[PDB]
DNA sequence: TCGGATGTATATATCTGACACGTGCCTGGAGACTAGGGAGTAATCCCCTTGGCGGTTAAAACGCGGGGGACAGCGCGTACGTGCGTTTAAGCGGTGCTAGAGCTGTCTACGACCAATTGAGCGGCCTCGGCACCGGGATTCTCGA
DNA sequence: TCGAGAATCCCGGTGCCGAGGCCGCTCAATTGGTCGTAGACAGCTCTAGCACCGCTTAAACGCACGTACGCGCTGTCCCCCGCGTTTTAACCGCCAAGGGGATTACTCCCTAGTCTCCAGGCACGTGTCAGATATATACATCCGA
């Protein structure tokens, strides 16, 4: 008689928060707001990448499409830092 | 004169009509030779809806003209 | 039950409080009717969109998700209520 | 035999689920095929943005001698930074409020 | 003899007080009645969830606050302190609404 | 010489124009503008229908999704007339075979 | 085993726009997993109706100015003068269009 | 005595004449050179198709005309006839473009 | 390269006259030039990003249309 | 320029409801393998972009006279802010009840996929009529007396 | 009030180039048939949305009073507008050269799909302390003499 499973991003947001500020909690409404923010941003980036891939007569999305979509969406400093972070993560994953 | 009326099923019938003949006369002859009631006849020639009050000469419907008919 | 004349429920002090939060210092005597009309138009649009959304799903109860989707469709998205 | 399983996020050194992002990309109707590098990039970008916003909100809350984070702190953090405000220019946060500013003309002589 | 403040001080006091807090301003029950009356025109015998009404109230309050800010700016632009309906009309017209 | 084929709605637009106004021409710029307009409306309606289908966790796009998307996008009178025309066309297609 | 004569799907629905092309574009457009058999008919009818309305208004405007061809100015004049269509294309600019001939009342000369 | 019109008549005549027609209003060569100079910073050794330059010119002209209309309304609201920079600033601030 | 000066005062006057302005102050031109520069910079940046992703050397008319459409400023009649 | 009265900020006890954490488990993610088409790379063609030179002519630039508009200053009276007594209904705490949202079986009609084929739509040519351009006269405006 | 100059529109004649139409053909929409599962309908369970009733008290309402601000009116000074003369570079036409865009063929490898297995994230239940209230007190600020 238990309910169904609802996926969320609470555990990862809590992990990041504890990584940044080790002695600070968070209430429920802030968690809901952060969840909505994450979903919104994911949707925007994915849609832009899909349109970009369709534009150039391709049938797949790779890291290049994500990088270009990130450069298009975010403003300057955010775009630069996010691009550096994504490239570093991809290189570290490939090396292992 | 002789005019051609093409139905929706791809059939063309011949009407021995005159330019002075009204569209209602065309409908009556079509009903006589095919059984299609005049109220169910929707007619176009030269891009103009045919009205019973108007004549064939009004729409410049001459001999050997091609007319389109809808029974919907 | 059919309900009439509820637009007057938005009292003058409530509009004054909203204006105070907005930063207004002096208020004329003809603002209230204009504010009521504007709010009625806004609610009409949003409620129409939400009702269409809940109609498509063959339901009879408007949920918060329908309101969120209707608000987003007009480019004034809202955070903190799911989705 | 078989070797023990290691999550892809652990290999990439991240805190966000790479596999969940890959599944969402596959089932989201975005393209016929999805490469093996997009999820890592997406997870890294999302983690960076979340960390930035959370740090700013925590600072704002600690300025108000409190130990927990409420929506007002998030609103204050977002609206007081230029690029973050630009990114969320058409978003309203529930229970947020406004910024305390007053036009200079209305001030007393 | 009774102590009375000069005209304007209390207005600034309320400005600061209501810019410091975050609670809702419009009452709940009249707003719910208004929402139901408006929705009656599209489909009869409808039912609402409470969170839907709360979301509608939040959105409407935010919209009204932004509109009043723009109206105040328009009023200030023309060498005035008092806001008037023409300011609201001008702000709505420029914003791109009909 | 090899030339790739380009697709357009030019012929159908011309057919509609000759159906409405028997004697009236059109230049190339107007044809390009109408092609762009048709593409834009098609894209908007299709995207709305896709999102609406995805909201209700279904995997098929039917006429109901198209009708709801049309009612959502177009304003009142245009929505009414478009709904009537679409219903009539679908009924005519179904009845015949 | 004699195949019947081919009939275009647009012919059965009494339309002018191509049903098959719309069906192919819907299938290949990455909108959903599967597409029903009735959506292309609805979409074609809607597009045809909108095109007919626009073209009728533009043709009337062109006939007003004693011309037998349609140029972008006529399309702009047709679109901007109907409130419904103007609301539809709110954020769209038409090349070589121009503006509506209006002047503010106060700027007019006194007496 | 030479025949002179009162100040304002020629302005209305120009309004009617230029708002009746549908041509462009800026010389092509200076605009093309300006576009090239602006784009030079982002990437070196670029090339342009003519239709791209035409599209950019059309979009810029439309934007400027709409902005001028809004500015004229803002000027008229304040009991004046001559537009001023503060009017442009107020219109841009209300439109949500300027931060 | 002071090519912003190519937008002459009579050109701005003609644009304002089409817009519907009757009297113009003497300081409008600098504001107009700045606004036009900002708009052009944004649009050209987006178009150049599109072209770079496409791995080409000459910008086309299509990516200009795409960049304009991204900002909610759709344009008709240029091969869209 | 001082001083009285009011509102706001500051310090302390206290009690509660939400946050953080420990389990069980079951479904989703990971490891190993195959097979097949999408994408990277090399070679070729030729089309469109850039560059240079002469004229010619319309548009840009510069200077001057002046009249209408922006702006500051002044007076009036009227609508709006502030405070007090009175009336109204919103808000909280319970208690009942049922319409309808949500989950499980099942079974059939509908959409995806494949092979043969044939008529709709696109590229190339051309031809001639609608619209652009020039000259002339009638008309409709504006400003001084 | 009235008439002399300018700017605009209607008419006629002439010439050019692009819009409407015809042929040829190659690829995509049709037709006929098979198969697997997406969802439509029936049934059942439990929650949360609606309705009523009582009480308390905070907020809305109405009225009186005074004052400061919106608005009309007048005067000054100056800065854009209309017009004439001089200067320049935009535009059109023509001629050359080559770089990069658009196809075509070939091949390795990257990803979808399947099976097997196990551990990580979610629903559930519980303790305790961060903070919201209540009470008292100190301090900043406003308005009149």
């Amino acid at each position: 008689r238990r309910k169904t499973r609802k996926e969320s991003y609470a555990i990862y947001v809590y992990k990041v928060l504890k990584q940044v500020h080790p002695d600070t909690g968070i209430s429920s409404k802030a968690m809901s707001i952060m969840n909505s923010f994450v979903n919104d941003v994911f949707e925007r980036i994915a849609g832009e990448a899909s349109r970009l891939a369709h534009y150039n007569k391709r049938s797949t999305i790779t890291s290049r499409e994500i990088q270009t979509a990130v450069r298009l969406l975010l403003p300057g400093e955010l775009a630069k830092h996010a691009v550096s972070e994504g490239t570093k993560a991809v290189t570290c994953y490939t090396s292992a | 004169m002789q005019i051609f009326v093409k139905t929706l099923t791809g059939k063309t019938i011949t009407l021995e009509v005159e330019p002075s003949d009204t569209i209602e006369n065309v409908k009556a002859k079509i009903q006589d030779k095919e059984g299609i009631p005049p109220d169910q006849q929707r007619l176009i020639f030269a891009g103009k809806q045919l009205e019973d009050g108007r004549t064939l000469s009004d729409y410049n419907i001459q001999k050997e003209s091609t007319l389109h008919l809808v029974l919907r | 039950k059919v309900l009439r004349d509820n637009i007057q429920g938005i009292t003058k002090p409530a509009i004054r409080r909203l204006a105070r939060r907005g930063g207004v210092k002096r208020i004329s005597g003809l603002i209230y009717e204009e504010t009521r009309g504007v709010l009625k138009v806004f609610l009409e649009n949003v409620i129409r969109d939400a009702v269409t959304y809940t109609e498509h799903a063959k339901r009879k109860t408007v949920t918060a998700m329908d309101v969120v989707y209707a608000l987003k469709r007009q480019g004034r998205t809202l955070y903190g209520f799911g989705g | 035999t078989r070797a023990k399983a290691k999550t892809r996020s652990s290999r990439a050194g991240l805190q966000f689920p790479v596999g969940r992002v890959h599944r969402l990309l596959r089932k989201g109707n975005y393209a016929e095929r999805v490469g093996a590098g997009a999820p890592v990039y997406l997870a890294a970008v999302l983690e960076y943005l979340t960390a930035e916003i959370l740090e700013l909100a925590g600072n704002a809350a600690r300025d108000n001698k409190k130990t927990r984070i409420i929506p007002r702190h998030l609103q204050l953090a977002v609206r007081n930074d230029e690029e973050l405000n630009k990114l969320l220019g058409r978003v309203t946060i529930a229970q947020g409020g406004v910024l305390p500013n007053i036009q200079s003309v209305l001030l007393p002589k | 003899k009774p102590h009375r403040y000069r005209p304007g001080t209390v207005a600034l006091r309320e400005i600061r007080r209501y810019q410091k807090s975050t609670e809702l301003l419009i009452r709940k029950l009249p707003f719910q009645r208004l929402v139901r009356e408006i929705a009656q025109d599209f489909k009869t015998d409808l039912r609402f969830q409470s969170s839907a009404v709360m979301a509608l109230q939040e959105a409407s309050e935010a919209y009204l606050v932004a509109l009043f800010e723009d109206t105040n700016l328009c009023a200030i632009h023309a060498k005035r302190v008092t806001i008037m309906p023409k300011d609201i009309q001008l702000a709505r017209r420029i914003r791109g609404e009909r």
